[PDB]
């Protein structure tokens, strides 16, 4: 919970440097097994833009669009495309909660004030608290962007989620 | 008081060094039985030591 | 004094020394200030002074939240640790009172 | 009792009399335009997206109608 | 009263809770909505015309199909070296043989076997896994050295009687098994292999040294790939048929979006001297109190 208000506020006070909206997510035992989440090291998201590559590139034209060529030398372009590819990801923070609960309840328990339409308790045996953020390249933002959900545990290994920007605003944008 | 006075013959990798600092006679393949003159100058393998 | 000795341990360390500490909680509206007498097995100041964070980490939300709801007025401290002398595990008695006590009259060493 | 070879660097197994390299050569080409399983995953998230957007399209004409 | 923000954001409270899924309909994971955020009072507009929604789905699309189309593009390589040599193919790994043995049905059960491994690939595969040490940090350094340490001169006696002394016989390499008695494939196979000093042909173990022995199976066909990317494509008998992977036809910020290396920096419990034996994983854990 406690992780979710500190996001809120750094991506208002990170916001004019790059204009990402929070997004406040909650991960489940649909996603990933205990084992992984108590092991979970870090997060990791990026914000691709609609149409092309990614926010962590020149808008137009790069030194990546060449081909491989097959070379053993510089295998992928050489250093400059770790650089590349290590530079458009950025951490999101990250908090979990390894013990069974209920969401509601738990939100309850502490100090908010959930008022939902009608009673979804949501019920699961670990919560991580994770908090995207999601770029607006104006004030206006398309529904066309993706995000990359990347989980890492300690030993290198990773996992990939992927969705849009449509259905994460269907109906939220549509709200206000 | 001048920083050296013969310039091809005192920095560590110049000519009258690699011709003989007896490390880089060894590295350079030499006859050990002839003797040279200026090896008590630049053995600062063993000078140092 | 039951009510203001307290410990976080099995109090089964030899030499017992003893702290006072004071907190400044500002979930009051002015301050609600515990009083408190501290025993402990452990001698040396400053890892003792984390110990103490680690266990009163809600008084230091509560002090950056004065801070925060009012700027005007400045917040003192956070509390002040000064130890007294220290006992041994079999000195204690249970109103807990102690038989023998070494002296040691310590200063005010705050901490935040 | 066994009899066997060594293996070589020069031993070489040769075509299967060309009656069977002309049917590899078969399913060489009538496999190079086909299933590629690529837009299989896209066929799959066309059709889920298809439904949902056309059960939306019944709750909303079901409850635009009212 | 300067009144906080938290205590309005947590009294503001959450409007309501919305899930949502993935793309590929895998994971589904939920979503809040706090009132208190400032999402709200930006005054953002939006707008996805469907245009933007087709070059989405078709760059999504690519990054879906570039190990898929890596795959096509091995499958291509093997039956092109396979016309290109007109069927004769020598013995590259080590295997006794037999004369009198039936072949043409071992020419079938390959076909069969290739037919199937290409049903049954996946972005879990030889090839992927053996690019994924390519794609590294330090990974042109060290081909480059080691390209320059394979094409050294003869040493002079110089280096060889003063110098400092000289100094990878087996090699790290993946693969692909299927088997086509159960028609059972598997995928992320490790082999250790080297020569045999006895011969010039290729000895496969595991990591234990278990000398791998599917090779006298005669269902099976494994697929080798090597870290300098040399092709293997193994019938049973030991003989096999070699290439290169080619990837040339494809792009380059492509392949490092989808499987680049990971890189990692330091957490708590983290040396930070570089590469010493680190102690246990942080392990928050629901066992134990949390303390």
């Amino acid at each position: 919970m406690e992780t979710h208000l500190y996001s809120d506020l750094a991506f208002e006070a990170r916001f004019a440097d790059d204009e990402q909206l929070p997004l406040h997510l909650v991960l489940d035992q649909e996603v990933l097994s205990n084992e992984e989440a108590e092991t979970l090291r870090y997060v990791y998201y990026r914000n691709v833009d609609s149409a092309g590559r990614s926010t962590g590139r020149a808008p137009g034209g790069d030194e990546d669009d060449a081909p491989a060529s097959d070379d053993a030398e510089d295998a992928v372009g050489g250093d400059r495309a770790f650089d590349r590819e290590r530079r458009t990801w950025q951490r999101a923070c990250f908090r979990v909660l390894p013990r069974p609960l209920e969401l509601l309840d738990y939100l309850r328990q502490s100090g908010l004030t959930v008022t939902l339409e009608k009673e979804q308790r949501v019920r699961m045996f670990y919560a991580v608290f994770t908090t995207l953020g999601l770029r607006c390249p104006d004030n206006r933002l398309s529904g066309a962007q993706t995000l990359h959900l990347r989980l890492v545990w300690p030993d290198g290994s990773y996992r990939d989620w992927e969705f849009l920007a449509r259905d994460l605003l269907r109906e939220e944008m549509e709200a206000n | 008081f001048a920083a050296t006075h013969n310039p091809w013959a005192s920095q560590a990798g110049c000519l009258s060094d690699v011709l003989y600092n007896t490390r880089h006679r060894e590295r350079l393949g030499y006859n050990s039985k002839f003797y040279s003159p200026c090896a008590q100058y630049f053995n600062t393998e063993e000078i140092i030591a | 004094p039951k009510d203001m000795y307290l410990t976080w341990e099995e109090t089964r360390g030899r030499l017992q020394y003893v702290y006072l500490i004071i907190v400044y909680d500002y979930d009051g509206p002015e301050t609600r200030p515990g009083i408190y007498v501290l025993t402990s097995s452990i001698a040396h100041w400053q890892t003792l002074v984390d110990v103490a964070r680690g266990k009163f980490a809600r008084e230091r939300c509560s002090f950056v939240n004065r801070r925060i709801t009012r700027p005007r007025q400045i917040p003192l401290c956070t509390g002040v640790i000064q130890k007294l002398g220290w006992c041994l595990a079999d000195d204690i008695h249970t109103v807990v009172r102690l038989d023998n006590f070494s002296v040691e009259l310590g200063d005010f060493r705050e901490f935040v | 009792v066994a009899v066997f070879f060594e293996p070589h660097e020069e031993n070489v197994l040769r075509c299967p009399e060309r009656v069977l390299r002309r049917l590899l050569e078969d399913a060489a080409v009538t496999m190079r335009g086909g299933g590629w399983r690529e837009d299989v995953l896209m066929d799959r998230v066309r059709k889920r997206y298809l439904r949902q957007e056309l059960r939306d399209l019944g709750h909303r004409v079901q409850t635009y109608c009212e | 009263d300067e009144v906080a923000r938290t205590d309005e954001w947590k009294g503001a409270g959450v409007s309501r809770l919305r899930e949502v899924w993935d793309v590929q309909h895998r994971v589904r994971l939920r979503v809040l909505w706090y009132v208190n955020s400032f999402w709200r009072s930006r005054e953002l507009s939006y707008d996805d015309h469907e245009v933007e929604l087709y070059r989405a789905l078709d760059a999504y699309r690519a990054r879906i199909a570039v190990e898929y189309v890596l795959i096509r593009a091995v499958r291509d390589e093997i039956y092109a070296v396979l016309r290109r040599d007109g069927g004769a193919l020598p013995q590259r790994f080590a295997c006794h043989v037999s004369r009198n043995m039936s072949w043409r049905v071992v020419w079938e059960l390959c076909r069969h076997a290739l037919a199937l491994w290409m049903d049954w690939a996946d972005v879990r595969s030889c090839i992927i896994k053996a690019l994924t040490p390519r794609l590294s940090r330090g990974a042109a350094a060290a081909a480059q050295r080691a390209r320059r340490q394979r094409e050294r001169s003869a040493p002079k006696p110089q280096e060889l009687l003063f110098g400092p002394r000289n100094e990878p016989a087996e090699q790290t390499w993946y693969a692909d098994v299927v088997r086509c008695v159960r028609a059972q494939v598997d995928l992320g196979v490790e082999v250790r292999a080297a020569r045999c000093p006895r011969t010039g042909l290729w000895i496969v173990r595991d990591r234990r040294g278990r000398l791998r022995r599917w090779l006298s199976q005669p269902e099976v066909c494994v697929l080798y790939v090597t870290p300098d990317l040399d092709f293997y494509w193994v019938l049973p008998g030991g003989f096999a048929v070699s290439s290169r992977v080619t990837l040339h036809g494809l792009a380059q910020r492509a392949l490092r979006d989808r499987f680049q290396n990971f890189e990692a920096v330091l957490a708590r419990g983290m040396h930070v001297e570089a590469g010493r034996q680190e102690p246990e994983t942080p392990r928050v854990s629901g066992r134990r109190l949390p303390f």
